[PDB]
């Protein structure tokens, strides 16, 4: 709301843009690494402790 | 002819409007002698 921008002095659009950038970078790690972690690896691709 | 014969034909006569004040009156600020003013955009 316009009151949030005006009356809450600490609040500003810089904080929101910072969270867009942070969650965007965290998305990049997810979409590119989630296929690796989340895969249901078969026995051929698994190696035990040894 | 006389003017009264053509007084009905209003489109021929030029339009002059009686310039009278209309609408509600201008509003003055009466509180200022009583109230001390402090202005600050970051209140």
């Amino acid at each position: 709301t316009k009151e949030m921008k005006d009356f809450n002095q600490t609040f500003s659009v810089e904080i929101l843009n910072k969270s867009i950038g942070e969650s965007y970078n965290a998305l990049l790690n997810h979409i590119h690494l989630s296929p690796i972690i989340n895969f249901n690896y078969k026995a051929s691709n698994k190696t035990a402790f040894k | 002819m006389t003017f009264s014969s053509t007084s009905n034909l209003k489109e021929l006569l030029r339009k002059v409007v009686l310039d009278v004040e209309l609408g509600r009156e201008q509003v003055q600020l009466l509180y200022k002698p009583i109230y001390d003013s402090i202005a600050d955009s970051n209140l």
